[PDB]
């Protein structure tokens, strides 16, 4: 899974 | 309503305690109870708001998540019959997750966005916005998922063309915003060679303005660039 | 009450996807609904209600020590006085624990441990007792701190009897009790003299049983016997 | 804090 903030 | 007789601070000191003791649900129910006082937040403020609720919907991801996998396998060919439980115990989840979004929503909607007029704040908004439509798009299979996944690229696209004119591209919230949008475009719109173009020239446009900051203010920025290389890399 | 409506089988269907999921609250409730039945459970629907509970009380209590230790830094000299909340939100986990404490105590005592005839179902469940008394002692301050303390060791008693008598010095459910027998002795009971002689006795008499067992049955029991060595070694 | 199980 990608990374987001 | 729960909250409605406690003071304004005496949540915010709440919400702080509870994530010190990594209880997300209460952190995010002290802030709920914080913005109904409908004074605006502070940074600090909107800050802890982001973090409750990105940890209570963080957790029923990952969870929806777990059962949607056992749920497809399920329906794989040589399955064993088990019964409605799966798909009951995976809608109760999402239920739950679908709740937790909308409560945000609702916040952003009463009050907080049409208050917002500083671009930090109405950027970090609006990117909470597109954020929580994003988590109902991941759930979303009916008649509304094209209307959800709209309603997510909208609230991302004000929030970035707010932020390119008001904010210098290693402003965290842009960063964080670009991040996010990228992601949407390469899990949610379909859209893998946007997500690239966006995060390439984010990381670039910030790569080049690095030098006008602080050790600190560079520090916060590096941080999110690494994230969107990250994603590159994951990408390509 | 709110799991009345589903099927016994569904229930244990749905703890363990909630298990799965690291739903561990689900995972309780779903497993309350299940004893609520009111039929006896077996080996294995005992051990999901005890990870259940376990994983549910284990989170509340390490929030309540967070919460504690900074209530016991706001009471030092020299520290500012920062008003009720800390102690109120540590009252609010507290209540929370309590509760869940007296769930499991209920379930126990209607009707679990009356119906409970075999050595390793009851034994078990008495030191659930024990354990969920030991977690009430934790917290208690006031005049019926004496009383929960002998609640625990009163249910903890009971299991360690029979466990001698019915059990051999391997199995794991008398070698688990014997671990949490030892810390009431350690850290409620300030007796760690006690707790040291139990966990050394416990250990080699386990140690002296261990060539009549399986290879599986081995690493069972082994697996409890090194945390009786960690304990001993955190203790000597 | 000690091993329980
Ligand atoms: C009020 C305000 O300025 N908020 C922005 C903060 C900038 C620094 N932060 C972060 O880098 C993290 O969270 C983000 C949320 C939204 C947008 C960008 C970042 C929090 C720490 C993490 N290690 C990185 C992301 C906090 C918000
Ligand atoms: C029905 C029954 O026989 N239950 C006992 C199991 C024995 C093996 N188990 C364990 O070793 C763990 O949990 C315990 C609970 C109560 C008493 C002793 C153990 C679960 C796995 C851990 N790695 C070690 C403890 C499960 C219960
Ligand atoms: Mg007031
Ligand atoms: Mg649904
Ligand atoms: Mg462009
Ligand atoms: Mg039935
Ligand atoms: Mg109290
Ligand atoms: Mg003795």
């Amino acid at each position: 899974f990608p990374a987001t903030v | 309503g729960a909250m409605g007789s406690m003071e304004r601070a005496s949540l915010i000191q709440k919400a702080k305690l509870a994530e010190q003791a990594e209880r997300y649900e209460d952190m995010a129910a002290f802030m709920k109870g914080a913005v109904e006082k409908g004074e605006e937040l502070s940074c600090e403020e909107r800050n802890l708001l982001s973090v409750a609720y990105k940890n209570v919907v963080g957790g029923q991801r990952a969870a929806w998540r777990v059962l949607s996998s056992i749920e497809q396998k399920s329906n794989e060919e040589g399955s064993e019959e088990k019964g409605p439980e799966v798909r009951e115990y995976r809608e109760k989840v999402e239920t739950e997750l679908q709740g937790v979004c909308d409560t945000v929503l609702g916040l952003l909607d009463s009050h907080l966005i049409k208050e917002a007029g500083d671009a930090e704040s109405r950027v970090f908004y609006l990117k909470m916005k597109g954020d929580y439509y994003r988590y109902l798009a991941e759930v979303a299979t009916g008649d509304d998922k094209k209307r959800i996944i709209d309603s997510a690229r909208s609230a991302y696209q004000e929030a970035m063309d707010i932020s390119k004119k008001e904010m210098p591209p290693t402003n965290p919230i842009r960063l964080g915003l670009a991040l996010n949008f990228s992601v949407f475009h390469y899990e949610i719109a379909n859209s893998p060679e946007e997500a690239i173009s966006l995060a390439k020239t984010t990381f670039d446009e910030a790569m080049a303005d690095l030098h006008t900051l602080s050790e600190d203010s560079y520090k916060d920025s590096t941080l999110i660039m690494q994230l969107l290389r990250d994603n590159l890399t994951l990408w390509t």
